[PDB]
């Protein structure tokens, strides 16, 4: 994306440009430089073939660079990502009979915005009373992350059917990636062979494990996690599976059997799971009224979920308070007065090599120019643990 | 519509074009009340049904469980 | 939970039981005795050394 | 081609009158 | 929590996923000429003085923007010399038809004969848009509001 | 003959497509 320009390609430019060369190239025998004058309609009508031209001519190399990761290299177009969740039915009697319920059952949130679709056909066996199954946003995006027991209203009635809930927040809804994520994509199958010095934080986070899922590799460290104990030919990887938490044991097993074949022989593979810390952040803030209170708030939460992204975030690396206000403040139309961190307004380190952040509590204080202040809390995680 | 004794062949065709259709839906479906005999009355569900030998199968198969 | 049940709670019974379609359908699950056929009465085998 | 097309209507109007008068 | 893992050689769970470079001809700027013209099509003129390309396109193609045809047909890059006497290659306005190869492609709608040869053909051959269907011109369309960011 | 028997009911069929546009 960021190549360089090979020629000025502009409409209202190349006209000026023309008018004044045509002057230049005439010892001032041609005077008339009005861009919007007599001689307009002359250069215009060059200017836009002139224009259409040079704007592919400057897609050149841009071109090239798209063919090379394109062909040799076939990379998928990522497109986005589904929220999924595990919803719960449950019945209003016995049944002597096994109720069914339909793939593609559609499951909603209280405000009716926010649709689920049932995975597969639920089978709930005659005599039990509730039934799990895996349900998928209708369309990808950052906004299906809902929390638990969210998703709850349903339209279609079934007989007997008595409620239906989601067990889990959904997670893993992602509107798409950037050009930066794109190209890193391509860069890691670029090198990635023998995966030393930490490519085991790459093998895994976004490979053999899911899509929304953290590793973090560090060498050397032991059973006891000890950094002052290293201990050669010892590789320790610290997971957090696809939805968040610190790995299961059986994603862990999985891991390893995956990465078992890849690691040099004689070397020792460590997995254990990921632990997380928790930020609670207290913002005080003055509003330029160019947003509603409740605008604000739901644009700073949701700058504040971006950040604190697992993919976004780097396991073991402190957490720099002018970062998280900067992050307040790309949002606009506010002016932040102060900000607080599990009560403290300094950088927080991270306990270990191997903790990632996970933020779960923020209150607003937001007041206006009129003085009226808008004061709310949000809690983002399930319970302290998840 | 009304279709009088001044109307073509066209017009009169189209006319049981569109009003057959309620002929349509009753093909394969009972539109009178029947008279049958009861031969079952044990309804293992305990939902008071009973079958019956309706005179269309001239008793040769069974039919249903009904409903009172 | 019991004290909050029995504030509800019926003398009625039901003869049949729920089922999820109309067109499903359930056996039987008790053997119900019906009539006394006799209090006491008399009773042989047969099928052995016969 | 359209004259007959036509004529070909009052034919066949006109023979499913006969009918409607052949009939009981 | 931790579990010990040993160095192994060969697992399905890496097979699962496994492979990722992966060379594949798909449309880009490198792949727009891998059809040619069959050499029984052409015509093997030779290069004489006063030539030019767009003379050969009007000529043997009757259209003056053919020469892309021709230079495509040839490897020849156009403002680079073509000495006295080199033979070069003419594809035949009737013959240029038998270059679009034409295949079933399969998808979840159904089956659908597809068009293929090199770019320059497909250009000349939907020059005016004739051979599109109307319903396809009238869904690039569709979205006229194009979302733009602001700075 | 079959040619003209073919014409006629192409008519009888475009004069039967009329009638349905024909009426309401």
């Amino acid at each position: 994306l960021n190549a360089p320009q090979l020629v000025v390609d502009d409409y209202e430019q190349l006209i000026i440009d023309s008018l004044v060369h045509t002057n230049v190239v005439s010892n001032g025998e041609f005077t008339d430089l009005d861009a919007s004058g007599f001689m307009r309609p002359f250069a215009g009508t060059m200017a836009y073939a002139g224009s259409e031209l040079l704007y592919k001519a400057n897609l050149a190399s841009i071109a090239a660079a798209k063919s090379f990761f394109k062909n040799v290299l076939g990379v998928p177009e990522d497109t986005g990502t589904k929220a999924t969740t595990t919803l719960q039915f449950g019945l209003s009697a016995s049944l002597s009979t096994d109720f069914i319920v339909p793939i593609n059952f559609q499951v909603s949130d209280l405000s009716g915005t926010l649709r689920f679709y049932t995975i597969g056909n639920l089978v709930i066996p005659a005599g039990a009373t509730f039934g799990t199954i895996e349900a998928i946003a209708e369309d990808i995006g950052e906004k299906y992350n809902v929390s638990a027991n969210f998703i709850d209203q349903y339209s279609t009635p079934l007989t007997y059917l008595q409620y239906v809930t989601n067990i889990r927040p959904a997670t893993n809804g992602r509107s798409g990636e950037t050009i930066d994520n794109l190209i890193e994509r391509c860069a890691q199958i670029i090198r990635i062979r023998n995966p030393v010095s930490a490519l085991d934080f790459e093998q895994l986070a976004e490979l053999t494990m899911g899509e929304g899922s953290r590793c973090k590799a560090i060498g050397l460290l032991g059973i006891n996690k000890i950094v002052t104990d290293p201990q050669p030919g010892v590789v320790h990887l610290f997971l957090l599976d696809v939805n968040g938490n610190p790995a299961d044991p059986v994603t862990i097993s999985t891991v390893g059997a995956t990465l078992q074949p890849r690691i040099m022989l004689g070397t020792r593979l460590l997995i254990s799971p990921m632990e997380v810390l928790n930020i609670e952040l207290e913002l005080i803030a003055l509003s330029d009224s160019s947003k509603t209170f409740q605008q604000l708030a739901d644009d700073i939460l949701e700058a504040l979920k971006v950040f604190f992204n697992p993919a976004n975030l780097t396991p073991g690396e402190p957490v720099l308070i002018e970062e998280v206000k900067f992050a307040i403040r790309s949002v606009g139309g506010l002016s932040i007065s102060y900000l607080q961190m599990n009560d403290n307004a300094i950088n927080i380190p991270m306990p270990n090599q191997w903790t990632i952040p996970r933020f779960s509590y923020i209150g607003f204080e937001l007041t206006d120019s009129e003085g009226t202040v808008y004061r709310d809390n949000v809690v983002t995680v399930t319970n302290p643990e998840e | 519509m009304i279709v009088d004794e001044f109307s073509s062949v066209y017009e009169c065709l189209l006319y049981c074009y569109k009003m057959v259709k309620r002929s349509e839906q009753l093909n394969g479906r009972r539109v009178f009340p029947i008279l049958s005999v009861v031969t079952n009355n044990n309804d293992p569900e305990g939902r008071r049904r009973v079958k019956i030998a309706d005179p269309l199968f001239g008793n040769l198969i069974e039919s249903n469980w009904i409903r009172p | 939970l019991a004290y909050y049940r029995s504030l509800e709670a019926g003398s009625d019974f039901q003869a049949s039981a729920p089922k999820d379609t109309t067109n499903n359908q359930y056996a039987g699950k008790e053997y119900k005795t019906i009539r006394t056929l006799s209090n006491s009465t008399t009773a042989s085998f047969y099928g052995y050394n016969d | 081609p359209q004259a007959i097309a036509k004529q070909i209507a009052d034919i066949i109007n006109s023979q499913w009158q006969g009918t409607l008068t052949d009939y009981a | 929590t931790t579990q010990e893992f040993l160095s192994k050689n060969k697992t399905i769970e890496s097979e699962l996923l496994d492979l990722l470079i992966k060379p594949n001809t798909d449309d880009s700027i490198l792949t727009r000429n891998k059809q040619a013209i069959a050499d029984r099509d052409l015509f093997d003129i030779e290069w004489e003085p006063g030539q030019s390309l767009n003379k050969l396109a009007t000529e043997y193609l009757g259209d003056s923007f053919a020469w892309q045809i021709i230079a495509d047909a040839n490897g020849i890059d156009p403002t680079k010399e073509i000495d006295i006497g080199a033979g070069l290659k003419v594809p035949d306005q009737k013959a240029l038809e038998n270059s679009i190869k034409k295949f079933i492609v399969n998808s979840p709608t159904g089956k659908q004969l597809i068009s293929d040869a090199k770019q320059s053909i497909l250009n000349l051959i939907g020059v005016g848009d004739s051979n599109t269907e109307f319903s396809k011109t009238l869904k690039d369309c569709i979205g006229k509001v194009v979302n733009f960011s602001f700075d």
